DNA sequence: CCGAGGTCAATGACCTCG
DNA sequence: CCGAGGTCATTGACCTCG
């Protein structure tokens, strides 16, 4: 499968929306510890499986737009 | 402005080639420990921002060949004084 | 197999000196 | 003011578990 959110390859669906292991994680660890981010021009950064890690608060939200939201909130170590 | 090496952007020339900082900071770990990377697919992988992360043995490569060179990481000059700090 | 969890070497942003 | 020589938080490959 592809993933939604950057088009790289897919393990299978997480936390609800065809994902790669890279966006699994980031949304993981964004939810788990509940991060906040920026953006340096609007909501408008790019974001695929080459330009991702330019913007975070982008790609959570492109996350947001597709899928995933609690769920992932597994609480700590179960 | 454009890193030689996968096309990000360049942060200006690190061990005299125009490079981005992780094909800066991968050039400088892969010198240091003299690494030795094997390419799982056809050693011939095109770099680009994704695959750089990819491809060990083709981003060196490529380090190499826009001109980056390995006598310029820690070269045994002075400064090698940190070597004397116990 | 699937979708949670977790691990951790490598990566790359930022920082300090020369 | 660049850039060499790092530091350390974040990334994401690859596992265990129900
Ligand atoms: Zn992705
Ligand atoms: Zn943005
Ligand atoms: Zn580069
Ligand atoms: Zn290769």
């Amino acid at each position: 499968h592809i993933c939604a959110i950057c088009g790289d390859r897919s393990s299978g669906k997480h936390y609800g929306v065809y994902s790669c292991e890279g966006c699994k994680g980031f949304f993981k660890r964004t939810v788990r510890k509940d991060l906040t981010y920026t953006c340096r021009d609007n909501k408008d950064c790019l974001i695929d499986k080459r330009q991702r890690n330019r913007c975070q608060y982008c790609r959570y939200q492109k996350c947001l737009a597709m899928g995933m939201k609690r769920e992932a909130v597994q609480a700590a170590a179960a | 402005e454009l890193c030689l090496v996968c096309g990000d952007r360049a942060s200006g020339y690190h061990y005299n080639a125009l490079t981005c900082e992780g094909c800066k900071g991968f050039f400088r770990r892969s010198v240091t420990k003299s690494a030795v990377y094997c390419c799982k697919f056809g050693r011939a992988c095109e770099m680009d921002m994704y695959m750089r992360r990819k491809c060990q043995e083709c981003r060196l490569k490529k380090c190499l060949a826009v001109g980056m060179r390995p006598e310029c990481v820690v070269p045994e000059n002075q400064c090698a004084m940190k070597r004397r700090e116990k």
